[PDB]
């Protein structure tokens, strides 16, 4: 895919989530465990 | 007019892929403009996307980013303001719309009624399978050119032999029609055709239908009941004859967007706009129920910056570092939050964990114009002792459409605000606090300030089971506001009470003190006279006039302890009355006639 | 630079021996003429070459009983007609008859309101030759256009070389170039007969280019060489974040344009605008040295000491026995004053009578006036003006006749007084006939005015060396010759000390007389308790600490006239101490 693991300045990047980084656009991305939102996945979801 | 808000998550989403597709229909679905950013990710080629075509215009930036789909049904999207852009350069980026592994992906964009972005750059890169990347005259759609802009499928053709390289899709209904370029030399604007006789007015964005600044199809600065406008009708027009200020007749509230006559009942109207806060150089009064400002020529109370407002616009939460500036704040101008990182800290920041005593801070805070977000707490803290004597939220900002939110409070048993009364604006939602008992004894129609607010409640701890074996309800408060153990935590109560204390009788026969009562509220009277017996009334009222009895003199109308002799000297007696001393007495008195003066 | 107009339509100038001195002062080196542009009863060869700098008339423009045969106003390209002559016309000529001969108005291109009319010019050729509608605006088209051809001079054909035989004049140069009736667009102006010829919505009068920065006048305001809409806002509305701030950009709307800040008189309101006058619940402040500015009132404001032309004297002819009380005990009157016949006189018509000395005692505390001051009538038992000696300032905001803020007519006066006078703010001073006074000579004019286009204008006052041959002239002590009046209390500005108001020698220190402590231009007493000795500090200061001598029972700290009953008495030295008795 577009992605790989995490540098190690990044190993607290995400919270309550899986960090990956975006090799194409050299940047970090987060996926979220269940319920939560947010660039780090640092908010809980209303919706749920 | 179908108003929706963005998700703000950027490249970040779910790990379930179904809730991130569903999640993207209950943000967008059937809506016409967008608050913040337009965000559509990682959707595959199997799911729909037939919603977003009600799309008019965004706020901040439209981001697609990692998707599988062939076709973006954005169509209808006429502006992109920018007021927010993507990593702060980009007003719209489309990107990495592909699987490496595979055969799917973006190709064709749509946008058939796209005419300008207001600011910010535009970003394309990499997309393997888009055609008609290229061959597109941006000029025509940027209003402010920087001399961005990176493009990089090919072989797909052309629109139509009649399209000069003015395309983004293969057929004559994807051609771009220029609007800023191909426009008379005397246009300030944007035209409708090559001619100086057709081309429209100046305030008008995104094309015209006729030369008249009612014309058009959006607006740039506000909009006045459809007209496209500078500023919005003032109190008063200057008179360039005479050089003199006249006052209006028409005149309108500045509003957001808008040109109103009627501003909102929570918001700060100032002489001819609507605001959130006052400016610092004003003061915020109030007159017949109407929220207002004037100029601070009196010594004047501040408010301190909330999150995300003031000193604190990059801040998400209150944190062990922001905290420290709460210390003597009676009002908070903005949104108090509490997220995870603030509370537990963040180890990808130099920030630290919040200390429970640091809490305290807030111990003198009455309004909070935002919103409360509280998603973690310390995990001893079982109530709100800490803001117990809040007395008003919100009215001004809200989270979505909430002014209270509180998720997930394992540690919270009860509430206990005490001076907590009203809230100016704004729904509650209160969900899975596992262990808070007192949550449905309130009778919230009494705390909301119009009959349209709403509260959810879920999830928590049952009422049932804490009712049959847990905590209850103090045996003297109504059923009415009943938030935790004892006396002290009930917002009404049956028969008296004194301040936050609530009491079954008053110390008007009895006690050390003695008091006066009305229909619920009892305070305490002048204890230089007399204590009466027997079940009688000890006063009428808060002074030595309305005293039943009295030990000493009096002084005319009330009961005097120590007569105010040596003003001139008023001599007195101790059973009946002060006296006047005989003009004489200047060094002593001891009565009104001739041989009483030393 | 800036000007302004008279607006006094056809009446006869007050003071004709000055009435080209006014016109070159008012108008040689400025641009733009606000109000009106009136030129009225010049006399033949009037040197009139200081007008060729108007390019823009605010009002009408009038020309009317003159005797000169051309007026240079070649490079007037717009009248806006906000002010209509006899509440119809834009421009006006009127019986210039050996009379006027040729308009020359060269570069006129737009009428934008009211209408054109002309009259009874027996020597003026060409009135029938120019297609006014050419010089009309398209949305108003108020082309009235009366016009008389009955003329004594035979014309000769305009031009050799002019296709349509339409000019301003007998040369070749006076063809009229039209500017909207010969192109090819529906533009209200343009270049040329060419589709592409259309200069811009905002600009009038053509153009050298198709942008708003080409304009040769224009709509709404000039903002720095740039035609525009509106001037910018100094308070700027952010739409998204729902609040108010300072605009970086922001600008004051000043008539026909837009600048970063208003002129001296001029006072300014927080909306982004300078006007004349305060709007409804607000107060004159002056906030920094040199400017004013309107304050919202946070209370009802206090009670406005309104002058003539304001409120519910906009209709009074002058201050009169039934309406001078409204000034008693006022500080700054906002309007103007006048004392004309019948104001001293009687008026048995409306059984009102004529104005006393005494009653005249109402402005004793007058220090200011937002207008003009006009005496035309005045007592004989008075030979100047002290019922004013406190009045400071003169602001000009409203002129009498649209030209002057201080004007004396006629008067029995033998010096002007006035002492505390320091600024005239705007306007002219016209002092004339008046047969007495003299002093006029003596007065430092240029310490009092405040803007370029100002000046004293005077004749018939008697003659200074036959005044001044009777020794009657300006004290010695004093402001290197300037004087109010005669002698030492009629000085500007002491050169050794004052004592009241008058100007002295010496500052009595020590003198027989009371002796008198030192001030930077002053002289006043000891301390009645303090010793009269001889050393300079013994006796003198403002205050009890300096009087360290004492002439009778000495309290440590200040002689005092008795030792105070805790009890104290007089010593062997004169001093107070305490008593064994109490
Ligand atoms: C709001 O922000 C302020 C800073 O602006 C913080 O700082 C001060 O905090 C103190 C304590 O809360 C405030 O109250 C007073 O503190 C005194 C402490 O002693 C010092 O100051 C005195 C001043 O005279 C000096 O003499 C002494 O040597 C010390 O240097 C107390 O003395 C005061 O009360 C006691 O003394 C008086 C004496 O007359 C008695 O009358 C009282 O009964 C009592 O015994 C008083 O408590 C102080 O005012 C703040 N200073 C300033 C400049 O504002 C605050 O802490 C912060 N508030 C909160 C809630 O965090
Ligand atoms: C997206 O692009 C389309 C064009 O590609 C653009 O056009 C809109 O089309 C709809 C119909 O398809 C127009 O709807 C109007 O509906 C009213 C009644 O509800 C009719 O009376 C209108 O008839 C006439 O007048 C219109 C003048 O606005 C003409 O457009 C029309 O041809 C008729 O002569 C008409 O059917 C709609 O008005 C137009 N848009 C405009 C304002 O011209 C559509 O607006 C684009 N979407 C966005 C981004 O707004
Ligand atoms: C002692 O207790 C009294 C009650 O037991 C207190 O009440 C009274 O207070 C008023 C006002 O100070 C005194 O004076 C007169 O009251 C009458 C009644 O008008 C009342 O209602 C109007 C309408 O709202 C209101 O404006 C008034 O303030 C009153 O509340 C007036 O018509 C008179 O003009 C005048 O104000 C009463 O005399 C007084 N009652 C007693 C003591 O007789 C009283 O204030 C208490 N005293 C102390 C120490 O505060
Ligand atoms: C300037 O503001 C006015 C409102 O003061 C805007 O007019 C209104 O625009 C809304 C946009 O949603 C229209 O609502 C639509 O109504 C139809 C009804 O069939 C519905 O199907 C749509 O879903 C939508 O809700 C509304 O009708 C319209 N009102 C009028 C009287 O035209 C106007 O668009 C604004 N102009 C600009 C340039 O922003
Ligand atoms: C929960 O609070 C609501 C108010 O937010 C209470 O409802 C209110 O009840 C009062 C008292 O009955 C109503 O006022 C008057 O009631 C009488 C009948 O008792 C009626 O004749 C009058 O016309 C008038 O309606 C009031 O209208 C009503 N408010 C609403 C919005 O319905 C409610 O009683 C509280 N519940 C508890 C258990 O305390
Ligand atoms: C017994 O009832 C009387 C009223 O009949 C109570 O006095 C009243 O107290 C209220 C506040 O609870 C006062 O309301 C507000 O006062 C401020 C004063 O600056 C004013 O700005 C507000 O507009 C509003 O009026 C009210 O004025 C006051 N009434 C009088 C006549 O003074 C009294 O406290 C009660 N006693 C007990 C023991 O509860
Ligand atoms: C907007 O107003 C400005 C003035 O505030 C106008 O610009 C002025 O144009 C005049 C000529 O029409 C300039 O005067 C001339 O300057 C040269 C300098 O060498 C001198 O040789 C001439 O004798 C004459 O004095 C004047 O300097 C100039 N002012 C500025 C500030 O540049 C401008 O034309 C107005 N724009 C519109 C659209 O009306
Ligand atoms: C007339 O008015 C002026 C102010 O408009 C008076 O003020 C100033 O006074 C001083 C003293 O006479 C003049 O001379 C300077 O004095 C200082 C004293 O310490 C000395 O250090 C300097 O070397 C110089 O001699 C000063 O020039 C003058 N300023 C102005 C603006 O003229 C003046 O006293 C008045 N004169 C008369 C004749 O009444
Ligand atoms: C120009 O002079 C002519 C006459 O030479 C004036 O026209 C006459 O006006 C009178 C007005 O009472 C009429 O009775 C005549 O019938 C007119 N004569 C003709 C031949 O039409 C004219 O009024 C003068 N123009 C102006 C503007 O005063
Ligand atoms: C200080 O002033 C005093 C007057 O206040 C002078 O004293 C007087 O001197 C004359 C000399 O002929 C005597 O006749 C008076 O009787 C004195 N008066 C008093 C009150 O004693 C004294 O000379 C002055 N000193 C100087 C140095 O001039
Ligand atoms: C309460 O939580 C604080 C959080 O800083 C912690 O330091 C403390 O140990 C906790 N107390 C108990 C009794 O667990
Ligand atoms: C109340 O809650 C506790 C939770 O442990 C449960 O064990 C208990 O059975 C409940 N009691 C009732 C009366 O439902
Ligand atoms: C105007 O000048 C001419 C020049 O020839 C002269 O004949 C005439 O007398 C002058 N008029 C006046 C009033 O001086």
């Amino acid at each position: 895919g577009h992605f790989s693991r995490c540098p190690k300045q990044y190993k607290h990047y995400c919270i309550k989530g899986r960090c990956r980084f975006v090799v194409a656009e050299q940047t970090p991305s987060c996926v979220c465990d269940e319920g939560y939102i947010g660039a780090r996945c640092e908010r809980v979801d209303l919706f749920y | 007019q179908s108003v929706c808000a963005g998700t703000e998550n950027k490249l970040s989403s779910l790990s379930d892929l179904e809730q991130q597709y569903r999640a993207l229909r209950k943000y967008y679905e059937n809506c016409e403009v967008v608050m913040g950013n337009l965000e559509i990710t990682s959707i595959e080629h199997n799911r729909d996307l037939s919603f977003l075509r009600s799309v008019r215009e965004v706020t901040g930036y439209v981001l697609v980013a990692l998707n599988q789909f062939r076709y973006l049904p954005l169509e209808n999207l006429r502006i992109i303001r920018g007021t927010k852009l993507y990593e702060d350069r980009y007003a719209l980026a489309i990107f990495l719309n592909y699987r490496k592994d595979g055969n799917f992906g973006l190709q064709e964009l749509g946008l058939k009624n796209l005419t300008e972005i207001l600011n910010g750059g535009v970003y394309v890169d990499q997309n393997k399978f888009l055609c008609y990347a290229d061959t597109i005259h941006w000029q025509d759609i940027v209003r402010n050119p920087w001399p961005l802009t990176l493009v990089s499928s090919s072989g797909c053709g052309r629109c139509h032999k009649s399209c000069t390289g003015r395309c983004w899709g293969p057929t004559e209904n994807h051609c771009q029609t220029l609007t800023r370029t191909v426009c008379a030399e005397q246009c300030d604007g944007r035209c409708y055709g090559p001619y100086v006789s057709d081309c429209c007015h100046r305030e008008c964005a995104g094309g015209c239908s006729g030369p008249k600044d009612t014309d058009c199809f959006a607006c740039m600065n506000f909009n006045d009941s459809g007209a496209c406008v500078t500023q919005c009708p003032q109190t008063f027009v200057y008179n360039p004859t005479t050089f003199q200020l006249e006052h209006n007749f028409n005149a309108k509230y500045t509003y957001g967007a808008f040109c109103v006559k009627k501003c909102p009942h929570n918001f700060v109207v100032d002489s001819s706009s609507c605001v959130r806060a006052c400016p610092s150089s004003k003061m915020e009064v109030e007159e017949n129920g109407i929220k207002m400002c004037k100029p601070c020529t009196d010594i004047c109370p501040k408010a301190c910056d909330g999150i995300g407002t003031g000193s604190l616009m990059s801040a998400q939460t209150v944190d062990s570092s922001n905290i420290d500036k709460f210390i003597n704040c009676t009002k908070i101008n903005g949104n108090l939050i509490f997220l995870v990182t603030g509370i537990h800290g963040d180890p990808y920041n130099a920030i630290e964990a919040i200390d429970p005593e640091k809490l305290n801070v807030f111990r003198t805070v009455r309004e909070i114009t935002g919103f409360l977000n509280i998603q973690s707490w310390p995990p001893n803290m079982t109530d709100f002792s800490v803001f117990s004597n809040l007395v008003t939220i919100g009215g001004r900002v809200l989270y979505s459409g909430l002014s209270l939110l509180i998720l997930k409070q394992q540690g919270i048993t009860s509430l206990q605000f005490q001076s907590l009364k009203e809230i100016s604006a704004g729904n509650i939602y209160i969900t899975d606090n596992s262990n808070l008992c007192y949550y449905h004894t309130i009778n919230w129609t009494t705390l909301f300030s119009t009959i349209n607010q709403r509260i959810v409640i879920r999830d928590n701890r049952k009422a049932e089971n804490c009712t049959a074996e847990g905590m209850v309800c103090n045996h003297l408060c109504s059923s009415d506001g009943c938030w935790g153990p004892g006396p002290d935590q009930c917002l009404s109560c049956r028969r008296f009470s004194r301040g936050r204390i609530c009491i079954e009788s008053c110390n008007l026969y009895d006690g050390e003190f003695r008091e006066f009562e009305n229909g619920s509220i009892c305070v305490e009277c002048d204890p230089q006279c007399e204590k009466m017996e027997d079940g009688l009334l000890t006063c009428h009222g808060p002074g030595p006039d309305n005293c039943t009895k009295c030990s000493h003199f009096k002084d005319g109308p009330n009961c005097v302890e120590k007569c105010p002799d040596g003003l001139i000297f008023k001599y007195a007696d101790p059973d009946r009355e002060c006296h006047p001393c005989h003009p004489n007495c200047t060094q002593g008195c001891n009565g009104p006639t001739s041989h009483d003066c030393i | 630079q800036v000007c302004t107009g008279t607006d006094m339509k056809l009446r006869l100038p007050a003071s004709p021996e000055t009435h080209l001195d006014m016109l070159r002062h008012l108008y040689q080196g400025c641009q733009v003429v606000q109000g009106n542009l009136e030129l009225t009863y010049l006399p033949t060869n009037a040197s009139l070459s200081f007008l060729q700098d108007i390019q823009e008339v605010q009002g009408y423009v009038l020309i009317a009983h003159n005797q000169v045969r051309q007026v240079p106003l070649q490079r007037l390209r717009i009248v806006r007609g906000t002010q209509l002559f006899e509440d119809n016309y834009a421009l006006a000529v009127l019986d210039n008859g050996g009379g006027l001969r040729e308009l020359q108005l060269r570069s006129l291109t737009e009428i934008l309101k009211g209408g054109v009319l002309i009259q009874r010019n027996p020597q003026l050729c060409y009135q029938d030759t120019i297609l006014w509608k050419d010089i009309f605006h398209k949305n108003n088209q108020l082309a009235l256009t009366l016009i008389d051809t009955n003329r004594s001079r035979a014309c000769h054909p305009c031009s050799p070389m002019c296709k349509g035989s339409r000019c301003w004049g007998e040369s070749s140069e006076d063809c009229q170039s039209l500017t909207r009736t010969v192109c090819a667009g529906g533009c209200a102006r343009c270049k040329g007969p060419l589709p592409t010829d259309c200069c811009h919505e905002q600009c009038a009068a053509g153009c050298t280019g198709p942008k708003h920065s080409d304009c040769l006048a224009c709509l709404h305001f000039n903002h720095s060489g740039i035609c525009e809409l509106h001037c910018p806002a100094l308070v700027t509305y952010n739409t998204d974040t729902f609040e108010s701030m300072p605009n970086p950009e922001g600008r004051y709307t000043f008539g026909a344009s837009c600048v970063t800040a208003c002129p001296y008189n001029y006072l300014s309101t927080d909306v982004g605008s300078c006007t004349l006058v305060c709007p409804l619940h607000n107060q004159e402040v002056t906030a920094e040295d040199g400017t004013q500015r309107c304050e919202k009132c946070s209370k009802p404001c206090a009670r406005v000491c309104y002058g003539l032309g304001m409120e519910h004297l906009r209709e009074v002819r002058a201050v009169t026995s039934a309406n001078i009380q409204e000034f008693a005990g006022c500080k700054k009157i906002f309007g103007s004053l006048a004392f004309l016949p019948e104001s001293f006189d009687g008026d048995p018509a409306s059984n009102t009578a004529p104005l006393q000395p005494e009653q005249l005692q109402v402005f004793e505390t007058l220090e200011e006036i937002t207008g003009y001051l006009y005496i035309s009538a005045w007592p004989d038992s008075l030979p100047d003006l002290s019922v004013f000696q406190n009045l400071q300032v003169i602001r000009g905001r409203i002129l009498h006749n649209g030209a002057y803020s201080l004007t004396l007519q006629g008067l029995g006066i033998s010096w002007l007084g006035l002492r505390s006078l320091r600024e005239l703010g705007s306007g002219l001073a016209l002092i004339h006939h008046n047969t007495h006074l003299c002093f006029v000579h003596t007065v430092p004019w240029d310490q009092l005015f405040r803007n370029p286009h100002q000046a004293l204008l005077h004749t018939a006052n008697r003659p200074e060396d036959e005044c001044v041959g009777e020794g009657l002239a300006c004290h010695q002590l004093c402001a290197r010759g300037h004087c109010w009046g005669p002698g030492p209390t009629q000085c500007v500005n002491c050169s050794q000390f004052l004592r009241g108001q008058e100007c002295v020698e010496e500052c009595r220190v020590l003198q027989g007389l009371p002796r008198e402590y030192v001030n930077a231009r002053h002289c006043l007493p000891c301390h009645p308790e303090c010793q009269p000795q001889n050393g300079s500090v013994t006796c003198f200061g403002p205050e009890a600490d300096q009087c360290v001598a004492c002439a009778h029972y000495k309290d440590p700290p200040f002689c005092v006239a008795r030792c105070p009953s805790i009890w104290k008495f007089p010593d062997e030295e004169g001093a107070c101490q305490p008593c064994p008795i109490n």
